[PDB]
């Protein structure tokens, strides 16, 4: 409850710095870097994970990775909530790696989402991803994103700036 | 899910 | 450089040190937050501590620096500077070495393993890696908050600093 | 190490 959350903010803050050394590129899944092209997430890791309700209504959540199955090419993944039935199969299309390090800004300023850009972005007080658009990416190695979010109860479309953390900001694989 |  | 490797460096074990997450009848464990270490505790390999340290000419400081042995045949350690500037490996008695916090202390679950208000410590001193004698101004009330402490500071006519901030990670006894 | 008399 308040205790989820307090465990999701944990996630974030002990997501650790890439310290790279001098002269090397950060890795894949280093903030901002993408994940390689074929890549399978491990079981423990954390993910945005597209479910689709009985609806047929489609919400990017935060998710667990349990397995993946080379015989159908799916996961099972966990929502990181831990109620309930939490369990989903999901093709590989619908997880999107979280990552596994900050991108340190001072060192590796590349590895950050930069304004403007179109992002999923956990939404505070919540486990859902959705559709915003960075204001500013972190000047601190502890610092969050400020992002503006999709929202029609504004006129002009966007929430003020919300702050949220490296671990909690993907690429944007959601229509509008 | 907590939704928002 | 240096100063940015310093400073990334102090932040990465501020934000990695773990949340102690109790169930109902636990207690904080030695280590967690401002709970001591246990009577004849020895730190292991790796781990952070504040050092007691005298430098060439004299000077003494306690600094950020871990742990790289323990001698039970003389009941002294060594340390390494976290600073690479640091290139002299300290042997030391136990009583110039004081070990970090293992644990951050959830406010909100186990306040008792925060330092009160007024207490004296010894805090990590901004934009350095030293620890210096400060009063507790105010405790976290989240588990990502800093402690807010007065430094003592003769530069300041009462004798303390403004209330400045200081990771649960770099806070320890004095 | 750096130390506070450095840093001011």
């Amino acid at each position: 409850r308040g205790v989820l959350m307090t465990l999701l903010q944990q996630s974030a803050m002990t997501l650790p710095l890439w310290i790279g050394k001098p002269g090397d590129k950060p890795p894949p899944l280093c903030g901002a870097i993408p994940a390689s092209g074929d890549y399978v997430a491990r079981p423990g890791d954390k993910v945005a994970a597209r479910v689709k309700a009985v609806d047929g209504d489609e919400q990017w959540i935060l998710a667990e990775v349990v397995s993946y199955s080379h015989a159908t090419n799916k996961y099972e993944v966990d929502d990181i909530d831990e109620e309930g039935k939490e369990r989903h199969t999901l093709s590989r299309r619908r997880v999107i790696p979280l990552p596994q390090w900050k991108a340190n800004p001072e060192t590796d300023p590349e590895a950050l989402f930069q304004k403007e850009q179109l992002v999923l972005a956990l939404y505070p007080q919540t486990t859902c991803f959705y559709r915003a658009l960075i204001h500013a990416p972190p000047q601190r190695p502890q610092d969050d994103y400020s992002v503006l979010f999709e929202d029609t109860s504004y006129a002009d479309g966007y929430s003020p700036p919300l702050n949220v953390a490296q671990r909690y900001v993907v690429a944007c694989k959601e229509p509008k | 899910a907590r939704t928002k």
